[PDB]
C-alpha cells in the first residue's frame, strides 16, 4: 500500500524504543530532505539511522536509490548512503574496496565526531573514520533490512518494485511474515530462516502494531502497523556487533 | 585506538551556539542509554534501554 | 591521396551524454572554368557516450572533385572545447579546486556540479597532503567500450595557505600542534581548555561565530 | 560580531502554547526562534529587541 | 482521431504558466500524447525554422526561441490541427484581444512575436514536426505504407547498401547456417553505409 515510509510516522511508531532524534534535528530533517533528495538524482531518500559518537555530534545516516533490480538471484538496490552531523547539510559516503573492507572490521571502538579521524592497525595501516562508518553501515544493512514479505514484486525487465496491491501480512506476531529486502519475491525466504534466537517479536493485537527488534544488533528496530499498513524500520546507537549471542540468550 | 574512551560524553540540544535557551547533558559510555539534563534550575536523569 | 582534416570541437556535457551533430562541407569540383565552383554538403555524425579524444570519423567519397581522381576522404578529429571545472584524462574527469588551509587540516565538503544535473558533496577525509589528491568513483566519463561503467572523479588538491598571521595566532597553533595526548594531560590542562572552549564559543561574546560586514 | 538583543524566551513560549492547544505549534515554534535569531543578530539591522 | 504539434514558448515557461495551459489544454478535449521540457541551440532551432529562411523577421525569432527552456506537445483529437488554431486563436496578440479576448493569446501572449504558443499549420508540416522532435513516436500508417511509396523508399535508400552487400556475401559465400550470414552482413552494413562514417580511435 505504502511506497515509502515517512520520517514523521518512523520516529512517532519508535519513540517508545529510545529511536528519537533532537527536535531542532527534525525541523531541519523536515527542510532537506527533499533538497538532497533533489540535488542527487534520487527518487527515495529516507532516514536510514542515528549512529552515537564520543562526541554529542551523532552520525545521522540517510539513504537512496534509483534503481533497485534483480541480479544473480538476489535483488539488488543501488543504495547511496549520506551522513549529516545536524539535519541541514549532507555529505555522502563514498564505497570502500574489499582490502579496507576487511581491514575496518577489526576496529571495534565508538566512533568519534570528526569524520577525519585515522585509525591505526597493524608495519602501520591509517584507515579514515568515514571508511569505518561506512563498514558498519553496510554490516547493519546486511544482517537487519527488514521489510514486509510480499510488499515487493517483479515486472518486465526484472525490477523489484512495490506491490500497490499489497493487503498486509496476515499473522503479523510470526517472523514468516517478514523478509530481508534483498530477498527475491518470489523465494521463501524470511527472518525464519536466519538463527532462531536473533529477532524479537511483540505484537499489540488491539492497537494491531507489531515491533521487530535485532538481538545479534541490539539498536535496530522495525514497526509495522497493519490497520494503516505502514511499515518503517530505523537504528539507533552504535553499529557494534553483539558476538555472544548464545551466552545472553 | 590507543586511548581508552571516557566515561561520560556531551550531548546538545541545537548545532549552534548562539541559541538562547538551550537544554546540555551528559550520557554515561559505561551503562548505555543513561542521561543525564540541566537546564538552569530545573535537572534530570533518566536510564532507557537495555541492563 | 590527399585527404582534408576538420577539428570537431565539443562539449564536454556532449561527449558525456552522446551528441548528433550535423556539420557542413565546403566541397569543389574542377571545372574548365579559371576558378572553382564549390557546393555544401550536410554531414551527420553520432558520437557516441564518451569516445576517446582522437576519434576520427571519415566520410569516403566525399572531398575536393578533380577532373581525373575520384576524391578521398574528409576527416573530422573530436577535440573537447576547455570547460570551466573539469578537464577529462583517459576515462575518468579531473577537477582541480583551490583549498584553504583549515579546510585541509580540520575538514570540509568540496561541492561539485557534476557533468549530469547532479550536485556532489565530497567530505575531506583526512588531513589533506600537498599535492595530493581525492578520488570519488563511478563520477567520471562513461566507458566506450561499456555503456554503463564510468570511471572515477579526480580532485587534484592545491592548498592555499593563509597570507598573515598574527603572533597570538601562531601561540595558538603552536599550542594546538604540540597538546599532550588526551591520557597525559594534567587537571589544569583540562579545566584550561574547557574555559578557552567555552570563552571561544561564547554566544554573544565570542568570536565562534560571526556575521561577515 | 552578533547584536546584542533582548528576547524573551521563545522555546518555552512554545511549549506554553502547546501545553495549553493554541498557537502555531512546537515544530514551527522552532524555526521562530531560529529566524527571530537570525533577525536579531544581525549588525547591520541593528534590533533592540524582538518579539 | 489526428495529432498535431504544440509547443509552449520561454516567455510562458518564465512565468510559470505552462502547468495551467497544459490544464487548459487537457480541459478542451485534447490528449497529451508525449511531453518534452528541452532547450533548443541555435543550430536546432534554425534548422527548426526552415521555412522562414532568410526572412526579415527570422533574427528576432531565433534569438526570442533560444533565450529559455520550451514544452513541446503532441495534442490528439479527431480535428486536432483545425480545434488547436481555434483555441490557440489568432495569430497576433494585440488582434487577439479585441478579436477573442478568452484566447491562449490574449491569456498569456504579450507581443507579435512572444505569442507564447507555436501549432502546427497542415497534417504534412505537424507530421513533419512531430518527426523532428519525436523521432521514435509513431504515427501515419497510410501514407507510409503504399506500395508505389513503398517500392520508391526500398529502391531509394534500403537498395543501394542492400545489393553491395547481398554481393559482397555471395562472393564470401560463409558458413551455409544463418547466423553467421546474417552477422556478417548486418556487420557489413553497419561498417560501410553511404550517410554514416567510420569511426576509428
Amino acid at each position: 500500500v505504502q511506497l515509502e515510509p515517512n520520517i514523521t510516522l518512523v520516529l512517532k511508531h519508535l519513540a517508545s524504543c529510545g529511536a528519537v532524534v533532537s527536535a531542532e534535528q527534525q525541523a531541519a530533517l523536515d527542510h532537506s530532505i527533499p533538497i538532497k533528495r533533489i540535488e542527487a538524482g534520487l527518487r527515495s531518500l529516507t532516514l536510514w539511522g542515528r549512529l552515537t559518537t564520543l562526541n554529542g555530534k551523532d552520525y545521522l545516516v540517510a539513504e537512496g536509490y534509483n534503481v533497485a533490480s534483480s541480479k544473480e538471484g538476489a535483488a539488488v538496490y543501488e543504495t547511496k548512503y549520506f551522513y549529516s552531523q545536524d539535519g541541514a547539510r549532507w555529505s555522502d559516503l563514498q564505497p570502500v574496496d574489499s582490502e579496507t573492507a576487511t581491514r575496518c572490521a577489526r576496529i571495534k571502538g565508538m566512533l568519534s565526531g570528526d569524520p577525519a579521524k585515522n585509525y591505526e592497525l597493524e608495519l602501520v595501516f591509517q584507515i579514515p573514520e568515514l571508511a569505518v562508518l561506512r563498514c558498519r553501515v553496510d554490516a547493519i544493512a546486511t544482517a537487519t533490512s527488514v521489510i514486509p514479505t510480499d510488499s515487493t514484486i517483479l515486472n518486465a525487465a526484472s525490477q523489484v518494485v512495490p506491490n500497490r496491491l499489497f493487503a498486509g501480512a496476515a499473522y503479523p506476531e510470526k517472523l514468516e511474515s517478514y523478509q530481508h529486502r534483498f530477498s527475491l519475491p518470489g523465494s521463501g525466504v524470511t527472518l525464519s530462516q536466519d538463527l532462531r534466537g536473533t529477532w524479537a517479536v511483540q505484537y499489540d493485537a488491539f492497537k494491531g502494531v507489531a515491533q521487530v527488534r535485532s538481538l545479534l544488533f541490539p539498536g535496530y528496530f522495525f514497526y509495522y502497523a497493519a490497520n494503516e499498513l505502514t511499515w518503517g524500520s530505523l537504528y539507533v546507537g552504535d553499529g557494534l556487533r553483539n558476538n555472544d549471542l548464545i551466552f545472553m540468550l | 585506538d590507543k586511548v581508552p574512551p571516557p566515561a561520560w560524553s556531551p550531548v546538545f540540544a541545537s548545532a549552534s551556539v548562539t541559541t538562547r535557551n538551550q537544554v546540555a547533558g551528559v550520557r554515561s559510555n559505561r551503562w548505555p542509554g543513561a542521561v543525564c539534563a540541566c537546564a538552569g534550575r530545573h535537572f534530570t536523569s533518566m536510564y532507557v534501554g537495555w541492563g | 591521396g590527399k585527404n582534408k582534416v576538420y577539428p570537431l570541437e565539443l562539449t564536454l556535457e556532449e561527449i558525456f551524454h552522446g551528441c548528433l551533430k550535423k556539420v557542413a562541407h565546403k566541397r569543389k569540383v574542377l571545372l574548365f572554368s579559371g576558378e572553382y565552383v564549390e557546393e555544401e554538403r550536410q554531414l551527420t555524425v553520432d558520437v557516441k557516450p564518451g569516445l576517446p579524444t582522437g576519434t576520427r570519423f571519415v566520410f569516403e567519397g566525399e572531398g575536393n572533385k578533380t577532373p581525373k581522381k575520384e576524391p578521398g576522404p574528409v576527416v573530422f578529429v573530436l577535440k573537447p572545447k576547455p570547460h570551466p571545472r573539469f578537464v577529462r584524462r583517459g576515462s575518468d574527469l579531473v577537477h582541480k579546486v583551490t583549498l584553504p588551509l583549515h579546510h585541509a587540516l580540520i575538514g570540509t565538503t568540496l561541492d561539485i556540479r557534476t557533468l549530469d544535473d547532479r550536485d556532489l558533496k565530497v567530505p575531506i577525509s583526512d588531513i589533506m597532503r600537498p599535492g595530493s589528491s581525492l578520488t570519488v568513483p563511478g563520477e567520471g566519463m562513461p566507458l566506450p567500450a561499456t555503456p554503463s561503467a564510468r570511471g572515477n572523479l579526480v580532485i587534484e588538491i592545491d592548498l592555499l595557505f593563509p597570507t598573515h598571521l598574527t603572533e597570538t595566532q601562531k601561540m595558538l597553533l603552536r599550542s594546538a600542534f604540540f597538546l599532550p595526548p588526551p591520557t597525559e594531560q594534567n587537571e589544569e590542562t583540562k579545566k584550561a581548555l574547557r574555559d578557552y572552549e567555552a570563552a571561544f564559543k561564547h554566544d554573544l561574546k565570542g568570536w565562534a561565530t560571526v556575521f561577515k560586514r | 560580531p552578533p547584536n546584542e538583543f533582548e528576547a524573551e524566551n521563545m522555546l518555552g513560549a512554545a511549549a506554553v502554547l502547546d501545553c495549553l492547544g493554541v498557537g502555531l505549534g512546537r515544530e514551527l515554534g522552532v524555526n521562530i526562534a531560529l529566524a527571530a535569531k537570525r533577525i536579531g543578530e544581525d549588525p547591520k539591522l541593528a534590533v533592540r529587541s524582538v518579539r | 482521431l489526428e495529432k498535431t504539434f504544440a509547443l509552449i514558448k520561454p516567455d510562458a515557461v518564465r512565468a510559470g504558466k505552462a502547468q495551467e495551459i497544459m490544464q487548459l489544454i487537457e480541459l478542451n478535449g485534447f490528449t497529451i500524447i508525449a511531453k518534452q521540457k528541452l532547450q533548443l541551440t541555435r543550430a536546432r532551432a534554425e534548422e527548426f525554422y526552415g521555412e522562414h529562411k532568410g526572412k526579415e523577421f527570422f533574427p528576432k525569432l531565433v534569438n526570442f526561441m533560444t533565450s529559455g527552456p520550451i514544452w513541446a506537445l503532441v495534442l490528439a483529437k479527431p480535428g486536432a490541427i483545425l480545434a488547436w488554431r481555434a483555441l490557440m486563436g489568432p495569430t497576433n496578440v494585440f488582434k487577439a484581444r479585441a478579436e477573442q479576448p478568452k484566447c491562449l493569446r490574449a491569456l498569456y501572449g504579450t507581443d507579435g512575436t512572444q505569442n507564447a504558443t507555436h501549432g502546427s499549420d497542415s497534417p504534412i508540416s505537424a507530421a513533419r514536426e512531430i518527426k523532428f522532435f519525436f523521432p521514435t513516436l509513431s504515427g501515419d500508417p497510410t501514407i507510409y505504407a503504399e506500395p508505389t511509396a513503398a517500392a520508391e523508399y526500398i529502391t531509394k535508400r534500403i537498395q543501394p547498401a542492400l545489393a553491395k552487400a547481398l554481393a559482397a556475401l555471395a562472393r564470401e559465400k560463409p558458413s551455409a547456417d544463418k547466423f553467421e550470414a546474417i552477422t556478417f552482413v548486418a556487420g557489413y552494413l553497419l561498417q560501410n553505409n553511404p550517410n554514416k562514417p567510420k569511426v576509428l580511435m
